[PDB]
């Protein structure tokens, strides 16, 4: 349970980089 | 697909919505599992967007 | 006027949108699905031509 | 002790979205 909500709830990589180099 | 954004009832009047990722203009944002309350004794309606206030 | 498939800078607040892609020195750098089967659309605000009361 | 470094470590998906925003 402790790994799924950490899974969910926290930015992957992937996202975090095209977010950035987005703005 | 099917479980974006689904709305679920955590707990009392707290709601739990999963995660799931927006398109703004073209921008996307992504957002975690989060906790809502409702409004008691009526029927309220819970989206995703920007108010006039904010 | 004719309709087809488009790359611009810039998403207008009328089209079909189908992906973004950061690309750099010749080279894709990064896809993004803009489809409903990857994100919800936050759709655009069009006001009307006429105010309401005119 | 993995689970806890990763959740100490990792950035929150709110956080990250919140320092995009601001940007």
């Amino acid at each position: 349970v402790v790994l799924d909500a950490l899974s969910s709830g926290k930015a992957d990589l992937s996202y975090v980089n095209t977010q950035l180099n987005s703005k | 697909w099917y479980n974006r954004f689904r709305v679920t009832v955590q707990s009392g009047l707290t709601l739990s919505v999963t995660q799931g990722s927006i398109s703004v203009s073209g921008n996307i944002i992504s957002f975690p599992p989060q906790t809502i309350n409702a409004i008691d004794n009526a029927n309220s309606f819970v989206w995703i967007g920007k108010t006039d206030a904010d | 006027p004719a309709i087809a498939l488009r790359v611009s800078q810039t998403l207008p607040n009328v089209c079909i949108p189908l992906a973004r892609v950061i690309a750099a020195s010749g080279s894709v750098t990064s896809v993004t699905d803009l489809r409903d089967v990857s994100v919800d659309i936050l759709p655009p605000s069009i006001p009307d031509a006429v105010p309401v009361g005119s």
